[PDB]
């Protein structure tokens, strides 16, 4: 599946 | 050296004497690796994706080698779903992107226009897709699930939107559901003739 990756702490 | 986006950016690292496999991800602030050993103190700490937060172990001072450049920094180790090489560390290796060029000391956040309203948005190498917070767009969508950091969120699949960044013109497939920030993932990044280079 898609992986959308956006982190932040 | 260039690395283009057609596929995710996937690159060997060297870590506490392991090789790993880990994405360049400009759009996160940290780098998060899988479950794994490491020596020295950690704190636990809490971040966020799409999908929402995840407990890690925070490690400070990790020296991590990535194409052959030499990183010292903080890594966070938890139930990330790939391991990111996030602003962080990928600063420290002098990457930027390029099309202009963008540094990565801030979050790369850039105005797009977009069914004619215009939004600031993430440029996100480690995102597959284009996502966008909650509007009204005309058109035929299906129904999508797309995952990230925390888990899974339901997102509406709109095809052929034309879509203007930094005065360059896409159009793609765009993803519109939940998300906490606006993201520009790879398939309109390679559109625009974006590029990772150090």
């Amino acid at each position: 599946k898609a992986r959308v990756l956006a982190e932040a702490m | 050296p260039q690395i283009t986006l057609w596929k995710r950016p996937l690159v060997t690292i060297r870590i506490g004497g392991q090789l790993k496999e880990a994405l360049l991800n400009t759009g996160a602030d940290d780098t998060v690796l899988e479950e794994m050993n490491l020596p020295g103190k950690w704190k636990p700490k809490m971040i966020g994706g799409i999908g929402g937060f995840i407990k890690v172990r925070q490690y400070d001072q990790i020296p991590v080698e990535i194409l052959g450049h030499k990183a010292i920094g903080t890594v966070l180790v938890g139930p990330t779903p790939v391991n990111i090489i996030g602003r962080n560390l990928l600063t420290q290796i002098g990457m930027t992107l390029n099309f202009p060029q963008i540094t990565l000391w801030k979050r790369p956040l850039v105005t797009i226009r977009i069914g004619g309203q215009l939004k600031e948005a993430l440029l996100n190498t480690g995102a597959d897709d284009t996502v966008l917070e909650e509007m009204n767009l005309p058109g035929k969508w299906k129904p999508k699930m797309i995952g990230g950091i925390g888990g899974f969120i339901k997102v509406r699949q709109y095809d052929q939107i034309p879509v203007e960044i930094l005065g360059h013109k896409a159009i793609g497939t765009v993803l519109v559901g939940p998300t906490p920030v606006n993201i520009i993932g790879r398939n309109l990044l390679t559109q625009i003739g974006m590029t990772l280079n150090f």
